[PDB]
């Protein structure tokens, strides 16, 4: 199982302690040994103390680190908020997976964006809504099919057999 | 089944909508699909997906690649049926019906002939009139569609063959190509 240091939900822990206490009104950066300290899980064990350190707080995607001190700060980087035409031309990962966990806030609203976004070829798609924000852009419905639904609705076989033959011999 | 994947291009630009389409874009790849793959990287509800996988599985498309690890495929043979059956009920409709031509007074909601309300009919008014009460009686008890469905059922599938005719004369090449 890879590779585990001590016990399993520091990292998952000390990220939430530190979020927790500086809501509740701790309101200052902090420091791995400081955390530890405050928690006297100080004994963790160097080993893991330095894999939390270096490895724990650098594969968290939003840390904020100005240097010494490690911060919230969910906006992590400048997103690159519109003119994602690479990504929208990056046509070897079906748009590359769009979500909404750095879109939104950041100097604009995604509903702004998305208008000159429904305008330009960027296509967004809130089909599970709040749960799931998606970009994926090209080819919108080319035909509608009139009575789509009905054709779809006359043809509810599935399993049933013998039928590709019954089609020939109307065709013949 | 290159001109096939061409025709997979059309087919889910004229039917599905998008959640299904975005699935469907992915089957474009017919080397591997994974269930974990395809879930992760669509970011789809996993009860969704299924949903999605189950809804495709019966158009017959997955053929069950398990390994369990699952590759999805595309089994679509009842294409050149749906016409078949789309075509046959265009035509029933279109073609012709009887017409119910018959008279119904709104007043007493009774029902009657185009002959009950001719004897009643009144010359004085030039119309017809119920019997037990001098209201005037309803043009007619029923309206079946027929000539009007006919202007608009010739021009059903038939206005959206132009648009199909991309799909029909490459999916003519992949029914021709590979022999």
């Amino acid at each position: 199982s890879g590779s585990s240091g001590y016990k399993f939900g520091v990292l998952a822990k000390i990220v939430n302690y530190m979020k927790t206490r500086h809501q509740r009104g701790d309101t200052h950066p902090l420091t791995l040994d400081e955390i530890l300290d405050e928690t006297q899980h100080l004994d963790i064990g160097l080993k893991q103390k330095q894999w939390l350190m270096t490895e724990a707080l650098v594969n968290n995607p939003k840390i904020e680190v100005i240097d010494g001190k490690y911060a919230f700060k969910p906006k992590y980087n400048v997103r690159d908020k519109k003119a994602l035409l690479r990504l929208l031309d990056q046509h070897d990962q079906r748009g590359l997976g769009g979500i909404l966990l750095e879109d939104i806030e950041e100097a604009l609203p995604n509903s702004q964006k998305a208008v000159k976004a429904l305008g330009d070829q960027i296509l967004f798609v809130n089909r599970p809504d709040k749960k799931k924000i998606l970009f994926f852009n090209d080819k919108s419905c080319q035909f509608s099919v009139d009575e789509e639904f009905q054709k779809l609705w006359r043809s509810v076989t599935v399993d049933s057999m013998d039928e590709e033959k019954i089609e020939e011999y109307l065709k013949r | 089944p290159a001109a096939l994947k061409r025709l997979a291009k059309y087919v889910i630009r004229g039917f599905y909508g998008i959640e299904h389409a975005l699935a469907l874009d992915i089957l474009i790849r017919n080397s591997c699909v994974k269930e974990e793959d395809m879930l992760e990287l669509l970011k789809f509800d996993r009860k969704q997906l299924r949903s999605v996988l189950n809804n495709l599985k019966g158009d017959k498309f997955i053929k069950c690649r398990m390994r369990y690890f699952i590759n999805y495929r595309t089994l679509v043979n009842v294409v050149k049926y749906k016409l078949d059956h789309m075509r046959r009920r265009i035509e029933t409709d279109e073609r012709d019906s009887t017409n119910r031509a018959s008279f119904k007074c709104p007043v007493c909601s009774s029902t009657f002939t185009d002959l009950e309300a001719n004897q009643l009919f009144d010359p004085m008014t030039g119309t017809f009139r119920c019997t037990f009460c001098h209201t005037e009686v309803e043009e007619d008890e029923s309206a079946m569609p027929k000539k009007d469905a006919r202007t608009l059922l010739a021009r059903f599938n038939e206005q959206i063959e132009p648009i199909y005719a991309l799909l029909r004369e490459t999916e003519d090449v992949n029914l021709a190509y590979e022999i």
